[PDB]
């Protein structure tokens, strides 16, 4: 692939900190910045954990209710998140995270394609729920390939 | 009347890269797979629309036609009816006249709510809309679908103008054509969301044109026709689609404001309607 | 205002943004929050405490003494009451007082097991062990927290 | 017919001694004495809202990121030897049951296993876990000087089972040496956890509630924890023996492994082997020879 550029406008003692602690950590600025976002920024096991703490609001809605895609879709993301966390083989971990954007894969899938009125009831929606949960795992094939990556 | 003034096509979709946009004619179309989803604590079959890894925005392509005549019916209906109808139809159009109308149907067409769920969750998104005659683009238009409310009619130049241009159809003084680009910036190799059509085992088959995938006529027509305010007691409450009943947020038939009611009155009864419900009329009259 | 220009793959900008637009917030000013991250935050290590404090309390070393189930209560309140907070003293109270949540549990806590290796559920060593990795010592999490709101 | 002394008593052969806890330094630990010693203070704390409690805490100094614990472990032999019995059929018997077994066997693996739990530093019960790394020190201290020194990484040879080592036999045949009666063995053991910096060490326990012990103004281990410490050395037990060992108790105790129903737990063995002479397995062997020089207060209150 080819590279992308990022600019950042920071006030001049920031960047002229930040130019001070990268040659005090004898790195290259950029280099320094991005392992420092990357520390902190995400985690592959964190996303489980949200997309089920999702899955569980989304229970006590009326789109839990709305056809059997929306429940098993609901159901699984929970269940294979639950079982990501017992650890021991990365083998499994693989699986279940794999897994659980399937369980959303199927959410997504059972959710409408039409509303009434201006804006969508979320309750009977959810679909502002399944932005932020495609958004946690990103695409199939990107989401894939992040867990054949880290687990493999 | 029954005859379609407001004319969609299918909007097919494809894949591309944001800011590449402007040479959009290449980009792939955007494929339908039917893959094999693991179930609950099992194996059930959906079909799922995905972007190649390498693409983040959605180009949704679709011609809408404007045509003129909506008071004229289709169904042969005893003459002297038809005669006060078309009577009453011509005295709107003096007195009235489209721009309501237009303006609110450009406005849906700026906003991009025909991406029913394609729009929601994106960075960004845009509306290219060319007015076209013959073979090539008359008139070009361009509109930050997300900038422009959702629930929010209010003038612009350039929206004016193409109000001014979808009055110019529906008045009848030539039908016009226009091509509708839709670029929604979702999201490296994300989920895009077809029309979905219910399997009555595959649980719910996703509508396809030639191995592409495509949002359905009848869905953005849908989106056009959402375009009525007046309502009965709900002031922030957005516009609805315009149907008979008005069901759904609707028009009872109890109600003095049920389409028929209403039409039936104007046209038999000479008890004109309200002045916004005049709209409301002739808005499902271009329906069909 | 000065200007930093950033060499990186697409991917990672990719996800960058995608992480951004989750966040709700621009990409400069997400990573601007990032690249001043000082690793652990007095606000992340309550919630995180809180967090453990919950899973402790979903387990028997909830109903071993009334030690360990005031010190898993004790934490989770502290943190409740830092979140909810308008000014810094409240703040600085409540993470003090969130330690000695922890302290409290620690010292409920069994002194020895059976076997080869601790059931968690029974012990709550790790669990314990990463909660005080968290906080850190007692006087440095109290400097800390005096440096910071005090 | 022969029958079990109604008043048999051991005494403890593996003697431990309180493990003192000091701070310090990392990079210190080689000159390691002189450390000062970790005090437990009582400190107040707040509970919860519906008020303060009173607890002893032991704390390292904020500027120390180790911990180091130490304490002496005297080897002694003569096993089967009772301290106190009342039959003297029985004790001969028992005597010449115990040293057939020295003889054939030799404590070799009683030996190993307890260098291991010497060298895991087991004996570290809450302050083995959460800590970046454990060393062991062990020297044979004989005049009043280190003979032969060891030195271990506790992590690494973890707390699942006993593998063999080269370094690590030489110090479970000084073990079996000394429990054989050829020489009483000392041996000084010192741990350097590094548990982080101002954390929290935890010594052993016994308005305020759970106390901790210390010793002189100093924080510690007791010798009883040490010893309990050092003899998990039990997988013979007569289910799920792969999952790790436990400690050698009279019917291993969390209901009873060894039980009187399974006829595995130590009574009857010991009742087999010496009366009866049906000598069970040499792995059981092991285990009866383990709580003989663990001590007790063995024995019939009643006649069978």
């Amino acid at each position: 692939k080819p590279d992308a550029l990022i600019h950042l406008r920071v006030p001049a003692e920031v960047k002229g900190r930040w130019v001070k602690e990268s040659r005090l950590e004898g790195m290259k600025l950029t280099d320094w910045i991005t392992g420092r976002v990357e520390a902190k920024a995400l985690s592959i096991a964190e996303v489980l954990e949200e997309a089920a703490a999702m899955a569980r609001s989304l229970e006590d809605s009326p789109i839990f209710y709305r056809n059997k895609l929306c429940a098993d879709g609901i159901v699984t993301i929970q269940q294979q998140a639950a079982r990501f966390s017992a650890a021991t083989d990365d083998a499994t971990r693989l699986d279940a995270a794999l897994w659980a954007r399937e369980g959303y894969q199927l959410l997504s899938s059972g959710l409408p394609d039409s509303y009434s009125g201006a804006v969508p009831n979320e309750g009977r929606t959810g679909w502002v729920t399944a932005s932020q949960m495609a958004r946690l795992f990103g695409g199939e094939a990107l989401w894939i390939e992040r867990c054949q990556q880290e687990l493999g | 009347a029954f005859e379609r003034k407001l004319d969609p096509s299918d909007a097919l979709m494809s894949a591309g890269a944001w800011a590449q946009r402007d040479a959009s004619q290449e980009w792939p179309a955007v494929t339908v797979r039917e893959k094999s989803v693991r179930g609950t604590i099992n194996l059930q079959t959906v079909d799922v629309a995905n972007l190649p890894s390498d693409a983040d925005t959605l180009k949704v392509r679709f011609t809408l036609r404007v045509l003129g005549g909506a008071g004229t019916p289709s169904a042969c209906n005893d003459a002297a009816y038809r005669d006060k109808l078309l009577q009453t139809v011509a005295t709107y159009v003096n007195d009235q006249g489209f721009a309501e109308l237009a303006r609110r149907y450009a406005h849906n067409l700026a906003n991009a709510r025909f991406l029913w769920r394609n729009r929601v969750g994106a960075e960004a998104v845009e509306v290219r809309i060319n007015h076209i005659r013959q073979g090539e683009v008359a008139r070009a238009w361009r509109f930050d679908a997300l900038a422009i409310g959702l629930r929010d009619f209010k003038a612009d130049a350039e929206l004016d103008a193409l109000a001014e241009l979808i009055a110019s159809g529906l008045s009848g003084s030539g039908h016009v054509l226009l091509e509708v680009v839709a670029f929604a910036r979702i999201g490296d190799g994300q989920e895009v969301f077809p029309s979905q059509e219910l399997i009555l085992q595959k649980s719910k088959t996703l509508y396809s044109v030639r191995d592409a995938a495509a949002i359905h006529s009848q869905k953005i027509g849908n989106a056009l026709r959402t375009i009525d305010t007046w309502y009965p007691d709900e002031d922030g409450l957005g516009p609805i689609a315009v149907e008979p009943y008005g069901s759904v947020a609707y028009r009872q038939p109890k109600q003095k404001l049920d389409f028929y009611t209403l039409l039936d009155n104007w046209v038999l009864r000479d008890e004109a309607p309200a002045v916004e419900q005049q709209h409301y009329v002739i808005a499902n009259l271009i329906r069909g």
